[PDB]
């Protein structure tokens, strides 16, 4: 019973904390529920659909708030399982963590609105949406990629910024009076931003033919530069996720190495209770050796290069040994002859 | 030899409780329970195929004897232990601190009791420098 | 005659099923015909062009339906050739497959409309368009790439979603009353979606200068994030197709390996009818050896690395042998001297 | 004089044909001149600027036509230099080539217009623009890349096409009557195409809120898919140009190999006129050896892998030799002892 | 004092010149200040916000100009520290550099406006913005990438240009009279440019159904081609920055190599003042050896391939030596037997 | 030797039906038809160039004799058979199940009859363990 | 030997001013100041761990003696000097100009005085050709 | 030897027309004109640095003698000729058709007259098979 209770507590902890499988399914369902709440709130903001939208939203936000409260209670109950935090004081000491603070203040805000409120509801829904990460993984990846490609991103930013400013000013000069859109430089800058980003609202567009020519000559290069960072970030994301996969592979290598070394030592030192013990030990040895050698999957050219270069250095040592032996034979030659 | 063959017959009889001359997965599980370790079905099946040469789902006595007839130098595992110790040797110094040995055996894989790591230090750390090279460990283990 | 009939049946089967060359040409022609039917239907939906459009569409859909019917009959006739399905019961058992069900229900729907129908015609044309794959290859590739890059895609989704929501809400606040476009939050969300995707219809755009500034500050990052997944998917598609090519190369390696081993065994064991037999056998041996060694094209750095590391391990074995021999000579030295 | 005349003829041929340096500068200048002619024609098409535009265009097209005529004459004169075509009949036989036909018919059309003409002028200017390639290099690269990535491009085409059709039909259903934009399915398809491509003219946009929701749900995926092929083609272009560079590097390797082998043979066979001859020959030998070894720049991981694997196979042969020698020594051991 | 003064001068020089850490923070702050000045000027250009905008801009531009002047003076004072320029004449000789000229003329222009001026203010602000680089790094990277991918970029330019011209002309023909947007070819070209770039203002769009069909058929390929260069440039930027990182790594390798060789020579030649000297020398030797071997991080497959191929050539030399020794033993065999 | 040379002359006469001393592609096709196998023109041409040293489009008698004078050790095919067996050895265990041998010979390349695979098992599977290593197979085949 | 051990005791006493038998980082800094060189805390710590085998933060006398007992051939630095000289040999000619040696020692790393580079040229440039191969330098240094 | 040294002195005197003991680039150009070949300034400079050990811009007589004292085995060019012939051997058969030799010497690099390619075939194609292996060519050339 108590052991079952602890096993539950810990499985539930892992599900709420870093999950693997169907725990992702539960997280997807809770995300879908909060997303439905958000869209229903959006509809409620409409005037015509206010009645039914609010009617459904009341029950849906009731369900959302009760689910969030029970999940907070369950998370706190779970934190007591990990050795870092146990008993009464441990759970509170865990709750001192800032993410606990954001989650709990979201909960109390939701309860307070439960028991101009539209703006507060929107704010709390956005905060809940942010809360759905729980690990900063997306933000960490984005920041890491941006830092990695800081030079190219800064190049794109600076060049596109200069292009936008220059094109906007030139068009403004070419359309100061003819086109009422560009009566001020700020309007020209707005036009430049909405074009170079290829949004092209259409509220402001050049009409003087010379202005149109300048707009073309600059929009070519401007749109190219403004599109650059999208592809740069895509490549960065791919590279960084590949790097994380490589590191995970190397850790999955590290563990079976320990397993193999331990089992090999046991098998060496274990040399019909005793015969049975040695049999099971050597059996474990072959199993662990197979597991480790399987874990030694290259996964990358550099990886296999390293594994082979280790053997190549071993080869160098062996050929040094053979050089020593042949030198000994050569020295013996005259000595014995 | 014949005496070793008889010892292996005794071991197999202790294993093959059914007595049919094959150690079924259930028999292996029961004996391991006798040892107190906790096996799973998939890991046990992997075990059989690792030690089974016929792939019949059980371990006939001559296969078991051949396994017991397989010595470490015949295992051909020198390269694997080389690679494992290399994995543990981050700096590539050719050695690894005895503290690192204690830590890694005590916090990875099939955790070893203090006695085991102490005797490993005794046999492998012949120089008694705390930094056990992998060359000496593997050569002593194989030879 | 009967052998010719079977050879036909099977060639026709392969053409209808996984095709290689001019069978792709026939498939392209049938796709072009159904596409012409679709565009003619689109024109028929126009009011002015209704007469001629429908006149041509009648005959074109007659041709389409007869072609589809004959192709279905031919496919069923062909399935009897493959050993999985032969005779009478085998063809039906093949037709139990779900894709057969979708195709046949499309056929019967087309016949039923043949003998408000515009909506049904559009639905059946879309279903036919879907049917043109016949292998899920495109869908399989897309799903595989999405799963492979799940982390980066989810990062882009989450970050862009948060950016859209935040920017939309902020602009809505900055343009609640001044601009009639953003009278409700839903309108603001629509604006945010059509801008961050760079579509920029122009029906709704900010006008308050502070609203314009917020729109700029958020649209930069928003458009970048919304463009990310395009490049991510492009890279994923390239990688996955490269992987399929690698696997195909390895299978094309696997087959000649069997050929070489078989022919080498025959040549070894065959050692003037007998002399002629041995001559042809060894001749086959050299031919198969050449074919295989040609098939051993690296195609990749990792591939050549593997092929060379095999030889390097062989080298390690040989140097171990030489170490053994030199040790024997060293031991003999004192023994003989 | 005659030798100088031939050297000129050939240098001029190479400049007109495959150029390297400042010949590119001349080609850029002629391209700029024809481009100026085109833009001046565009301005002439405007009503207000017709007078000055046509005034400048007359002289500019006179210059263009005379330059093109002299270039054609010079090209024909040059073709007589290459051994494939010499004398009188050779130049005509060269002119039989289709590109000569397109160029010459462009020339005669330009002369005919020189001595509703606006449409013919536009056509001839476009044909001239096409003519500026002279090698199909751009078209060859584009076609090669498309063929290489046929699978991913076809995936994008099929999926985006289905998405466009489905989204257009669904919106049309959701906005059949409410929005006058979508009174017919063709209008819906036009909207879908101009949105999924992110062009977003703004003439047609959904207004029914359910229609807006469908438009959002489908435009996300649609714009992603429509953007895919741009990145796919970019990657393909980069890969193909890299491949051409690799092939060029390998040819630049091939030539110095011939040089080295020839010079090495001469140096070997040449073993104070005779001493001077041998001195210059060996001098050439070291020079050619240095040139070749410099030409052996890896340029790629696979290249160095190949060069090293050749030496590794040599190592295998040498270790086989050493195994033979050690076996001989082992066999001698008992024989002599 | 004087030594402290020189150390200051040089640290300040490096901060102003190529900076590493918090010097980037100072540069970011000055960039932010000039950017705030620019945005405040933009607001001043608006009519309503003129009063407060100009009020704040006066003090902000005072701060900007004083900061720029003091930084110019500090830069000149710093140039005297570097050995290239010292004393009185050296600083002026440094100031002869063109970037000094642009900076100083910006300063004098700012002072002159300080003591229709809006246009001059905009020009000087743009010039300041350009000045913020101080090394051409962004421009150098962009130009290098463009040159590297000249072939693909030229392919995209030529193909997209032809597509734009052809599509524009065809639509113009299809909409010469029906749509007032395309009354002239120039309008058609403007439409083509704003669509193929996916800007899609919406001022001009085809309306004749045949014109719409041509617009679709050409806009697909046109938008693909116009989007190509963005991704091409992104890949080029990533590759070039990776190359610079590789070169930096190799220089960081070059320096510790010198350190190791020097320290190894000292340790060799140094063989209780003398014992202490040798102890410290060998101590330095191990430290420098460790630093260098750490500096020998592959960082790339080709790098490790080179480092291992050096050892492989060494292996070839050693196996040649062993072949020589075994040949000697074989020759001795008969001689002694 | 001379007896072998005369045997090769008889073989060539059986081959070169034209009697001109060269086995034209048509003659090779006819003889192979006699053997019942089905050759194609391209594969036959490849055959000739593989066995032809002059590249004249036919096989003159001394080229044929040299081919018959080429022994397996002179073929220098050890590496190729190494690589083939490695390709078939997915796990890299150094062996491959006899069931795998039967399957692969019977479902890939020039399919071998049951007799052939049985005799291959006999000669190569000297240990009779069902897992035939490639080392032993290639060394026996070459030696 | 015993005489060398006594010399090392004298050296350590000159080092371990505290006299506790361990050379603390401060003692190393003071002695190096005596030598006039300028060490930093981090570089000194790196120094200790490089020469310290116990990792106690100081250098006990037997560790110091072992360091003095470590000879160049026992250093196992041949590969490192190989790689350094290869790095300096841009062309890969197998040598490097004596002018290049002077330049690189005088403008990289711990700059060496003219006397040091001259004696290096003397010992390594045995052939006196100005192009000193790395093979000869490293073999003379180790042997 | 002394006779060879005197022969080299005569060769240098024929080279160093200035008589200063150094063959300036102009002297090399004039002598090569005597040979009828057409050198360029850059290629000639490359020539000097290839054969010049002092880098003084000219070839002093000791350097010229040392060049004449450098034998092919001392050149250490075996690997380079290996790689060249490998480049020419597309199929990797280990040989190359004599027709390929004639074609490549006659249409690449410093084109060789028919006599040269014929004598190359004679010496290298010892087997007279038209397919000259690179092993035999390089070993004969070096030995
Ligand atoms: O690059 C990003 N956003 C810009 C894209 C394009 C351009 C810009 C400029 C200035 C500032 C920004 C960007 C000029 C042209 C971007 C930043 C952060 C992020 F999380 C995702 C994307
Ligand atoms: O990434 C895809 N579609 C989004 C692109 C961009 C963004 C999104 C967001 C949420 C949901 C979706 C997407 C926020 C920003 C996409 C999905 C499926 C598919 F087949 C092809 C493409
Ligand atoms: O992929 C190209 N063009 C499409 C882009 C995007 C999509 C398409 C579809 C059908 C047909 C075409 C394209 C559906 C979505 C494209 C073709 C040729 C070319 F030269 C350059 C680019
Ligand atoms: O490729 C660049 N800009 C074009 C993009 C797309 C197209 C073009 C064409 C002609 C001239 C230009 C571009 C036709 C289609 C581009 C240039 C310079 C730069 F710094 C950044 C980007």
């Amino acid at each position: 019973r108590n052991a079952f209770y602890r096993k539950l507590q810990n499985f539930l902890y892992n599900v709420l904390e870093r999950p693997r499988g169907w725990a992702f399914i539960y997280h997807a369902y809770v995300f879908l529920l909060v997303f439905s709440c958000l869209v229903l709130s959006v509809f409620s903001t409409i005037k015509e659909y206010e009645k039914s939208s609010e009617g459904a939203l009341y029950i849906l936000e009731i369900v959302t708030i009760v689910v969030f409260g029970v999940e907070y209670f369950v998370r706190i109950w779970a934190a007591g399982c990990c050795c870092r935090y146990r008993g009464w004081r441990g759970r509170l000491k865990f709750a001192r963590k800032p993410f606990c603070v954001i989650d709990i203040m979201v909960l109390i805000a939701s309860i307070a609105v439960l028991a101009s409120a539209l703006r507060s509801l929107r704010f709390l829904q956005i905060l809940r949406m942010i809360r759905m990460d729980r690990r900063g993984g997306t933000w960490k990846l984005l920041g890491s990629v941006v830092y990695a490609h800081s030079k190219e991103l800064v190049t794109a930013w600076y060049i596109g910024f200069l292009c936008l400013i220059l094109a906007s000013f030139l068009v403004y000069l070419a359309e100061k009076g003819e086109n009422d859109h560009f009566d001020t430089y700020a309007d020209a800058l707005w036009w430049g931003l909405i074009t170079l980003t290829t949004i092209g609202y259409g509220d402001k567009y050049p009409q003087t033919w010379n202005g149109r020519l300048l707009a073309a000559t600059f929009t070519l290069i401007g749109v190219s530069f403004f599109a650059l960072p999208a592809g740069i970030l895509g490549s960065g994301f791919a590279l960084k996720v590949q790097e994380q996969h490589r590191q995970k592979h190397f850790e999955k290598r590290r563990n079976p190495a320990a397993g193999l070394i331990q089992s090999a030592w046991r098998f060496y030192a274990t040399n019909g209770l005793k015969v049975s013990i040695r049999a099971v030990c050597v059996m474990r040895f072959l199993v662990s050796k197979r597991k480790f050698k399987e874990s030694l999957r290259p996964y990358d050219v550099m990886d296999v290069i390293e594994q082979y270069s280790a053997g190549h250095l071993d080869m160098l040592s062996r050929i040094k040994s053979l050089q020593s032996r042949v030198d000994q034979i050569v020295g013996r030659g005259p000595a014995i002859t | 030899t014949e005496e070793q063959i008889a010892e292996f017959k005794e071991a197999f009889s202790l294993f093959d409780k059914d007595g049919d001359g094959t150690i079924t997965t259930k028999e292996l599980g029961t004996v391991m329970r006798s040892l107190g370790q906790n096996p799973t079905e998939a890991e046990l099946q992997d075990m059989i195929n690792e030690v089974d040469a016929d792939g019949n789902g059980t371990i006939d006595f001559p296969e078991f004897l051949t396994m017991m007839a397989r010595k470490m130098k015949d295992t051909d595992s020198e390269e694997e232990i080389r690679e494992a110790f290399r994995v543990f040797d981050k700096d590539g110094n050719g050695y690894i601190s005895a503290a690192e040995l204690r830590h890694v055996m005590t916090n990875l894989g099939e955790k070893l009791t203090d006695e085991e790591v102490d005797e490993m230090i005794r046999e492998a750390d012949i120089d008694g420098d705390g930094q056990v090279n992998y060359e000496e460990f593997v050569q002593m283990m194989t030879a």
